[PDB]
């Protein structure tokens, strides 16, 4: 639902990670396809090996994805509804995937910015991650 | 579990240089302020209503470097995690009934913490290899739940 | 999400449940009780034997919740708010736990209504039970 | 997996009017109707883009009845429930990739389809077991990503 403050949290780390957002998409990609090889599935069509330019363009996209949503916090499913319909009807992924790919966009914040990912602020990225998968998956609904 | 020289040797890496006596605690911690539902399990803790305040708890410290040892004491054994972690399965599942969903949960958390303590050096390498080892940890716990 | 399609499958079947709804939830509550042993533990204070009372009643309680719930489907969040606070500030139930009752709730239905229990049904069913859990956890969020 | 001699029995009392010919179909077709996610899987079974479609599509049928000799040959084989589905884990897990989740999904399908077969039959005794099968059936398969 997202507490005030929630958002307040979410709009400032994303604040300090700026410029840097698109390289975490990449990374957060990364770091699913190496901890949970079953999720390359999705991307057969992908280079996949290391310093791959075509996951990193994708990181990019998703990053930018996600800087619209903290844009955009009081209405997701209408900002997010695209990507819904792409991801629901179209990919058909698995709703585990977004579960598991949220940790790993935890897990690169907390590998950048130490600072600022704070027990608090762990919650409220766990929480606006969550809000994310669920309008992804809201025409499974 | 899989565990390849190469990983075996990075999630040896890590560990000697984590903090015992901090690490364990703070993942507890996050895992009481994130999770709030897993609360329910601790009502010998004290005061949890606040992060800070969770944070602070004692118990809490020093119940969370008694999990980071059957870790160390799982990450010695990953050869027989059911048998190691087979006592705290009734524990955990006989005993607490804690549902065994949070045990996936609690593994994943202290993934957050090496990373944060980490940073850099936590290389997705490095975090896959400890998804692993969580992942058995998990499924030691689950164990009288199969 | 709760597309008229659901919404008038949901009260329709709600409809030749009848009177039986309330029996239902005891049946449903003691179908989650026998599968699912790590539940009984919210109930340390009932008596969770073969005919228990406590068991009968609770689940008329519960069964009447599911009812207000048909005939506010467009505002579950505040029918239920009642439900939500004490689901989460006080009992802190497990998420995981109104997967199991819901599964349960599903099969009590299926049991007793061979008929209007379709595929489509079953579907919009299980569409208005993740609902309703999705608001009872909806304070851990 | 532990199963009472008498929920042993409690289980092939029911399975022995199972009906071999229209239970898999019909699990395996409410499945993919109630989680639509999981005809990501099926790319070569023809059309499945409405209920009545889903249903009457003789591959969801047929695929379906094989399926059930799977929970056939485990009900048969309950103390080795590794073994049987050894080859059947390797199928899901390293080449279909299909998560585990979901194995738990149709199994719970299925019973929801017992109960709407066997009625008022399938008592709360009768389902406690077969959720016990089922799980342990829906875990045996996931053994290849322990
Ligand atoms: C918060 C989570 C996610 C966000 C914000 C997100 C966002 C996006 C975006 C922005 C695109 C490309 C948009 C476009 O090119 O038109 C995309 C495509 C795609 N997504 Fe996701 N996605 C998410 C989760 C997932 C997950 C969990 C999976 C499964 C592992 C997945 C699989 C795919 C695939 C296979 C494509 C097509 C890529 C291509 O052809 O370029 N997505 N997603
Ligand atoms: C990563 C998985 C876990 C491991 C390795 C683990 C390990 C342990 C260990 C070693 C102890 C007892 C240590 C001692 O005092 O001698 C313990 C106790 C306990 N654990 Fe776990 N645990 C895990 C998951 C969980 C989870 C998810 C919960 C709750 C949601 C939980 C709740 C408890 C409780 C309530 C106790 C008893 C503490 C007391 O003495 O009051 N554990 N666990
Ligand atoms: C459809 C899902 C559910 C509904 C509609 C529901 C509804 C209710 C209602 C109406 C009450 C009684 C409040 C009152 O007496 O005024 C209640 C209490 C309670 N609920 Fe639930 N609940 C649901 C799921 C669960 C689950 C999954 C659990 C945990 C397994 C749970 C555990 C409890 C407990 C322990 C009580 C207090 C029992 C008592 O002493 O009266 N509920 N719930
Ligand atoms: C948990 C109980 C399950 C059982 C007992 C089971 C059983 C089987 C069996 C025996 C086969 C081989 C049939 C043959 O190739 O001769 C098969 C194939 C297959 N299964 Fe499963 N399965 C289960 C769960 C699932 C789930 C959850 C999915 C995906 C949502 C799935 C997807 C598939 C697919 C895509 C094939 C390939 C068959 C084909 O394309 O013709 N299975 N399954």
């Amino acid at each position: 639902v997202l507490s005030p403050a929630d958002k307040t949290n979410i709009k400032s780390t994303w604040d300090k990670i700026g410029g840097h957002a698109g390289d975490y998409g990449g990374e957060a990609l990364d770091r699913t396809f190496q901890s949970f090889p079953t999720t390359k599935t999705y991307f057969p069509h992908f280079d996949l090996s290391p310093g791959s330019a075509q996951v990193k363009a994708h990181g990019k996209k998703v990053a930018d994805a996600l800087t619209t949503a903290v844009a955009h916090l009081d209405d997701l499913p209408g900002a997010l509804s695209a990507l819904s319909d792409l991801h629901a009807y179209k990919l058909r992924v698995d709703p585990v995937n977004f579960k598991l790919l949220s940790h790993c966009l935890l897990v690169t914040l907390a590998c950048h910015h130490p600072t600022e990912f704070t027990p608090a602020v762990h919650a409220s990225l766990d929480k606006f991650f969550a809000a994310v998968s669920t309008v992804l998956t809201s025409k499974y609904r | 579990v899989h565990l390849t020289a190469e990983e075996k040797s990075l999630v040896s890496g890590l560990w000697g240089k984590v903090n015992v006596d901090e690490v364990g605690g703070e993942a507890l911690g996050r895992l009481l302020i994130v999770y709030p539902w897993t609360q329910r399990f601790f009502d010998s803790f004290g005061d949890l209503s606040t992060p800070d305040a969770v944070m602070s708890n004692a118990k809490v410290k020093a119940h969370g470097k008694k999990v980071l040892n059957s870790f160390s004491d799982g990450l010695k054994n990953l050869d027989n995690l059911k048998g190691t972690f087979a006592k705290l399965s009734e524990l955990h599942c006989d005993k607490l009934h804690v549902d065994p969903e949070n045990f996936k949960l609690l593994g994943n958390v202290l993934v957050c913490v090496l990373a944060h303590h980490f940073g850099k050096e936590f290389t997705p390498q490095v975090q896959a290899a400890y998804q692993k080892v969580v992942a058995g940890v998990a499924n030691a716990l689950a164990h009288k739940y199969h």
